[PDB]
């Protein structure tokens, strides 16, 4: 069967400033099948009780989640999303970088 | 402006772990405003808007019962569907459909959808016409005959030209604090140099609503579509969208950069270089 | 608000 890969971006839902309350997005989208599994991490861990969308999609039926988490960046906290998708012979890990 | 309403469904086969996965989700323009998902424990079409809570109980009702039944006809369709492609019980398949309206700014139908897809392909669609099907391969053309004999283009004109025009202009007028209300996106230019010979400038779109946006590069005044990275309009979880496009640059070169920025919250757009 | 019917494929 075709399969579309997902894109993914990680990323905050403001500015980061450093002890300043925010929120750690990952978006995954343009994939197909709709199972997915993304975990938020921070210093390598698995953050817990990360909320996510409903699964919808867009004009070409690919799919697209957001994950999400409130946190409080610090300048020496390292965060990332990990991504699994069928398309992957291995989870994808990307790094939050608050330039990106 | 114009605006639009969207009724997204997925059904999602797993054979071994029950039923089909179903569910669906309502838009008006950018704004999400219901779901339903046969997953949770009790499922009922929730509000996820705050213009949507004031419909009474009877419209939740209503909506429920849609949404439980769409999902039984699926599973009947996901059935169907192996028979016409010869396929194996075994696997997991995925039936999307969406359907709504886009209306103009002075409320009139501008036009309808109705569209299915199976496995991630265009599978069937109503036309524009309202009327009429395309049908993507041999499989669809079986659904067409069984829904041109039942005359189902005929009833989905009915909705889509009346009910789905009349009720967005309802929840356009109920929301109209915040449907009716774009916000332009909060920009600025990045430089973060890669070597000694070239810099990278990313343009940024933060805060915008709705997401439809255009954010380009030029170079002494040309457009630099093949060498800028646009990353997708991305959701901020707030209601507002971002997004940014970046160019790599020679050093010095720098003021010979324009990044240009459409959106709807403009007046006019914007050109912006990196500010040192 | 939804539509009120629908046929299989
Ligand atoms: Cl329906």
């Amino acid at each position: 069967m075709i399969q579309r890969t997902p894109k993914i971006q990680v990323y905050s839902r403001h500015p980061a400033e450093n002890g300043k309350s925010n929120f750690l997005n990952c978006y995954v989208s343009g994939f197909h099948p709709s199972d997915i599994e993304v975990d938020l991490l921070k210093n390598g861990e698995r953050i817990e009780k990360v909320e996510h969308s409903d699964l919808s999609f867009s004009k070409d039926w690919s799919f697209y989640l957001l994950y999400y988490t409130e946190f409080t960046p610090t300048e020496k906290d390292e965060y990332a999303c990990r991504v699994n998708h069928v398309t992957l012979s291995q989870p994808k890990i990307v790094k939050w970088d608050r330039d990106m | 402006g114009s605006h639009s309403m969207r009724y997204f469904h997925t059904s999602v086969s797993r054979p071994g772990r029950g039923e089909p996965r179903f569910i669906t989700v309502g838009y008006v323009d950018d704004t999400l405003f219901v779901r339903f998902d046969s997953d949770a424990a009790s499922p009922r079409e929730e509000p996820r808007a705050p213009w949507i809570e004031q419909e009474g109980p009877e419209y939740w009702d209503r909506e429920t019962q849609i949404c439980k039944a769409k999902a039984q006809t699926d599973r009947e369709s996901l059935r169907t569907l192996l028979r016409y492609y010869n396929q194996s019980e075994a696997g997991s398949h995925t039936l999307q459909n969406m359907y709504g309206c886009d209306v103009g700014p002075d409320g009139r139908l501008l036009r309808g959808y109705h569209q299915d897809a199976y496995d991630g392909k265009d599978y069937i669609a109503l036309n524009e016409d309202l009327s009429s099907w395309t049908a993507a391969d041999t499989a669809a053309q079986i659904t067409q005959r069984k829904w041109e004999a039942a005359r189902e283009a005929e009833q989905l004109r009915a909705y889509l030209e009346g009910e789905c025009v009349e009720w967005l202009r309802r929840y356009l007028e109920n929301g109209k604090e915040t449907l009716q209300r774009a916000d332009p996106p909060k920009t600025h230019v990045t430089h973060h140099p890669i070597s000694d010979h070239e810099a990278t400038l990313r343009c940024w779109a933060l805060g915008f609503y709705p997401g439809e946006i255009t954010l380009t590069w030029q170079r002494d005044g040309e457009d630099q579509t093949q060498d800028t990275e646009l990353v997708e309009t991305r959701p901020a979880g707030d209601r507002t969208f971002q997004k940014w496009a970046a160019v790599v640059v020679p050093s010095g070169e720098e003021q010979r950069y324009t990044c240009h920025v459409q959106h709807e919250g403009l007046p006019k757009p914007l050109t912006l270089r990196w500010e040192p | 608000r939804r539509k009120w019917r629908r046929w299989h494929l």
